[PDB]
């Protein structure tokens, strides 16, 4: 049926540079083209509408073009406020169709990561459980590696992390590590260390904290 | 304009969901409403819709477990689904084109999650604030969100009134087939004797909702 396929799936981009998102529809479709903005813990938001109408309220910098099979939305200036995936949708004919979405980043400087160390609450070890938490805070650009330690040991298999999505206002990211133990291990142990390998930095940093301090 | 929508929640596999929209600003006599849905990080899919004049139309590879219906005097649309897949979890929403070619209007949204596992409120616990937490005059603390299901869940800081550096991160399924997230903030190290520090968590599904002071710890 009608399949659209949106180009790249994700872009970087500095500030004031423009912007070029792809979308291709593998029937004519017109000009029923839509292109919509969603932004983390947000519904979509309405941008072009019949390929080239802006909606209510977009900024200027946002512009559609194009008919039949070859569709492009352009920011003429991107700005930190239009971080966000952008999704083209067709409703020329049943059943309506969506491509896949392509993902905004903006690049800047390279940031190094501020490294914070938590040890697990004292009603968490109460029941049985300790979850140790590392959180780098406010790096660019988003590859970082993040290595745990408990009394030397380098640990495998026993940690999950997460990424925020890019911030608006100054461009960085943000990651938690979560290192899970029983209580009997946590309590075998003494020190725990986590050890953070990240281009802004000369050398890895570690941060760690001892159980009996 | 607006449209709103149904709690998010768990429903079995094979079994049926339901969501109500209920609208404002507009009569259902004379715009459509649309039901979308996203599946949790990818793209949208187009349901169907209820016209104004009250004939439908559905996406033909949902349309034998698929019903939209709406109550014109109440200014409420209904989605019916059943014989559930675990690929029907997702972020369901309503739209309108309104006036618009596209679509317009948004419902907030409703998660569900189509799973044989049990609802499960959340343990919160506190990231106490320390020296291994702060960096010159800042200092970072949070809470842990731990043991939930299904998604999601709402956090914020002495209720919403702060905002500024908070992040609050997405959540990891941990091997128990349970949610745990973190959310932290950054704020002036030398606060943190003086100011007080909540972390406010709401689990709609559950109905739990939990305050956690977060101190410094001795
Ligand atoms: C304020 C107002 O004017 N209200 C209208 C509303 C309102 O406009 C809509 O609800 C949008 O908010 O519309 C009302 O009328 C509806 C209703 O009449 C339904 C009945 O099914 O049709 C709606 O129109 C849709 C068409 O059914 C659908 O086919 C098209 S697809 C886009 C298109 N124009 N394609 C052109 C070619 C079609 C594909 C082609 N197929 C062929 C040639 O057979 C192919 N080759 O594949 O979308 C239309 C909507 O954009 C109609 O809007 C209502 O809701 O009842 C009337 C009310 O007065
Ligand atoms: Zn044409
Ligand atoms: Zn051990
Ligand atoms: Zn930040």
């Amino acid at each position: 049926d009608i399949q659209m396929t949106q180009s790249p799936k994700s872009m970087s981009m500095s500030v004031g540079e423009r912007v070029t998102l792809s979308c291709k529809a593998s029937e004519n479709v017109h000009t029923y083209v839509s292109w919509y903005q969603q932004k983390p813990e947000q519904s979509p938001k309405l941008l072009i509408y019949g390929a080239s109408n802006r909606y209510t309220g977009v900024p200027d910098r946002f512009t559609g073009s194009g008919s039949a099979t070859d569709f492009t939305l352009t920011i003429s200036s991107v700005q930190a406020e239009d971080l966000a995936d952008y999704h083209c949708g067709q409703t020329y004919t049943y059943p309506f169709t969506f491509g896949s979405g392509t993902k905004l980043e903006l690049k800047r400087t390279v940031a190094a990561p501020s490294v914070f160390i938590f040890p697990p609450s004292d009603e968490q070890l109460k029941s049985g459980t300790a979850s140790v938490v590392c959180l780098l805070n406010n790096f660019y650009p988003r590859e970082a590696k993040v290595q745990w330690k408990v009394d030397n040991a380098l640990q495998s298999g026993n940690s999950q992390e997460s990424v925020t999505e890019q911030d608006s206002k100054d461009s960085t990211y943000s990651l938690s590590s979560t290192l899970t133990l029983s209580k009997a291990d946590y309590e075998k142990h003494k020190v725990y260390a986590c050890e953070v390998t990240h281009q802004g930095l000369s050398s890895p940093v570690t941060k760690s904290f001892n159980r009996g301090e | 304009v607006q449209l709103k929508q149904s709690g998010p929640g768990l429903v079995a596999p094979s079994q049926s969901l339901s969501i109500t929209c209920t609208v404002s600003g507009f009569s259902l006599t004379s715009f459509g409403v649309h039901w979308v849905r996203q599946p949790p990080g990818k793209g949208l899919e187009w349901l169907g819709v209820i016209w104004a004049v009250g004939s439908t139309n559905y996406n033909s590879a949902l349309m034998s477990r698929l019903s939209i219906s709406k109550d014109n005097s109440k200014s409420q649309v209904f989605l019916k689904m059943n014989s559930l897949q675990i690929d029907d979890t997702a972020m369901y929403y309503c739209a309108t084109y309104g006036n618009y070619g596209g679509f317009a209007y948004w419902g907030q949204g409703t998660l569900v999650t189509v799973s044989s596992a049990s609802t499960k409120g959340p343990s919160v616990f506190p990231l106490a604030p320390s020296s291994k937490s702060t960096s010159g005059g800042t200092a970072a603390l949070g809470c842990l969100v731990k043991d939930y299901f299904p998604e999601p869940v709402t956090v914020s800081w002495n209720s919403g009134a702060l905002t500024s550096g908070v992040h609050t991160f997405p959540a990891v399924l941990q091997s128990s087939g349970l949610y745990s997230l973190s959310s932290v903030v950054t704020v002036p190290s030398s606060s943190l004797g003086t100011q007080t520090y909540i972390c406010n968590v709401n689990h709609k599904p559950s109905n739990t909702k939990v305050d956690k002071k977060v101190e410094p710890k001795s």
